[PDB]
């Protein structure tokens, strides 16, 4: 697993290859994105992007606002 | 998550048994303790602590008293 | 083998066998190199953390070392409650050590004396 | 080996299980450089340099922007 916080969002990755953004205020889901594989590291946030490294050996960047995948490498 | 974190004279530490403890750094006197279950990670940010367990249940607590602000478990 | 550290243009690196070293960050030249064995390995595991003219490193033999940044000599060495597998954390003149058997200890930076011990596991 | 990415100066660093290190442009995901050298286990970044340590406790200093080896010591 892994949890991080930035910009009014709590980000969490899951083994189910899901990444969640909850609102820091009330825990309500802001967004939810299926990623390329098992998200087994803390998400890392920088410049409006949420970086996800998967067991699959993929590296994806998700938009902080809506969770859309900006890019996927490897 | 076994490395202790320190913010503003207060130490936050997680035991394997899901016990989360806030201590005064100087004396070691316990400010608060919460008995949780299977907590895998936590982070301190501003006025809150955010936790998650193996069931992807996410909680927020006050940094002051470890009082539950909200709980999300339908993930 | 352990997590390296950087302070004032010096790279501090250690391995499990007990080798600790300090390198000039510009050209990699060895400022000092020292062994915390013994022959019998020291089993360094927690560290490296740099602060207050000291390099702090914990081991599997339940020891916490403070080495001088100047020359790598042992400033102090403290028996802790269990294996020191985490990185030491330094704050307000104290070195915090979370032992593998659930104890949290705060040790003085100056002399390594355990100032306090808390059992994190304890039902409460 | 820590798999979680590190971001410095708009550059993403990711270490794979096999000790392969990749440096990517944060905004585009564009690969800047890759080193499939040794069994690197750990690194730390400062201003313009990244310091890698291997299984044998060898230390290499590389530039962040170009992945240029400035020195090695063993
Ligand atoms: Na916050």
């Amino acid at each position: 697993g892994g949890v991080t916080v930035s910009g009014g969002h709590v980000y969490i990755g899951s083994e189910k290859a899901q990444v969640y953004a909850l609102n820091t205020s009330d825990g309500t889901v802001a967004w939810q994105t299926k990623v390329a594989g098992e998200a087994l590291s803390r998400p890392v946030v920088s410049d409006g992007l949420v970086l996800i490294h998967t067991s699959n050996g993929q590296l994806q960047a998700l938009n902080e606002a809506d969770g859309a995948v900006k890019w996927t490498v490897n | 998550d076994t490395t202790p974190v320190v913010v503003n004279g207060v130490v936050f530490a997680l035991a394997y048994n899901g016990n989360l403890t806030a201590l005064d750094l100087r004396s070691g006197q316990i400010m608060w303790k919460r008995e949780l279950g299977s907590v895998n990670d936590f982070i301190v940010d501003g006025n809150r602590i955010y936790l998650v367990d193996q069931n992807d249940r996410v909680m927020a607590l006050t940094i002051d008293g470890g009082v539950t602000l909200w709980t999300q478990s339908d993930l | 083998n352990l997590h390296p550290a950087l302070a004032d243009n010096v790279v501090y690196a250690a391995d499990r066998a007990g080798l600790v070293k300090a390198l000039n960050a510009d050209d990699g030249k060895e400022i000092w190199s020292v062994s915390l064995a013994e022959k019998e390995p020291a089993l360094l595991s927690g560290g490296v953390t740099v602060s207050g003219g000291h390099v702090y490193i914990g081991s599997e033999k339940a020891q916490v070392y403070a080495l001088n940044t100047s020359d790598g000599t042992v400033a102090w060495q403290t028996k802790v409650a269990g294996e020191a597998l985490s990185r030491p954390v330094v704050s307000d003149g104290l070195v915090l050590i979370h032992t593998s058997n659930g104890q949290l200890q705060a040790l003085n930076e100056a002399d390594g004396a355990v100032k306090w011990t808390v059992n994190l596991d304890m039902p409460s």
